[PDB]
C-alpha cells in the first residue's frame, strides 16, 4: 500500500528511481485490503482479515 | 626526438605554461554535450566527427 523504494536504474543515461506497490485496484476499498496474503512460518498464505 | 622513436607508447613532452595555477594556458577548451540522451555512442561519434 505504501508505496517501496527498492532501489535505483538507468534511463536514457539518468539514475531515477524503481517503485514496488500493490496495483491500483487491490488497495481502494478496505475489503482490497483483506485480499493480501502474507506467508507464514510453516510456508502458508494466511489472509488479512485472518 | 628522442621519444618519437617509439612504436608502442605515445609520449608527449612539454614546459608548464608560467601560471601553474591555470591549468593550461594556450588556445582553448571546450566540452561536447549529450543534450537530449543520445548514449555514449553516438557522443563518442560526435567527438570523432568534431
Amino acid at each position: 500500500w505504501g508505496s517501496s523504494y527498492v532501489n535505483d536504474f538507468i534511463d536514457r543515461g539518468r539514475v531515477k528511481r524503481v517503485y514496488l506497490q500493490g496495483r491500483p485496484d487491490a488497495r481502494m476499498n478496505p475489503d482490497d485490503l483483506s485480499k493480501w496474503y502474507v506467508r507464514n512460518d510453516k510456508g502458508e498464505m494466511v489472509p488479512f482479515n485472518a | 626526438m628522442h621519444f618519437f622513436s617509439f612504436k608502442d607508447a605515445m609520449v608527449f613532452a612539454f614546459a608548464p605554461p608560467s601560471v601553474l595555477e591555470l591549468g593550461n594556458a594556450t588556445g582553448f577548451d571546450l566540452f561536447l554535450q549529450d543534450q537530449a540522451g543520445v548514449g555514449h555512442e553516438v557522443l563518442l561519434q560526435a567527438r570523432n566527427k568534431f
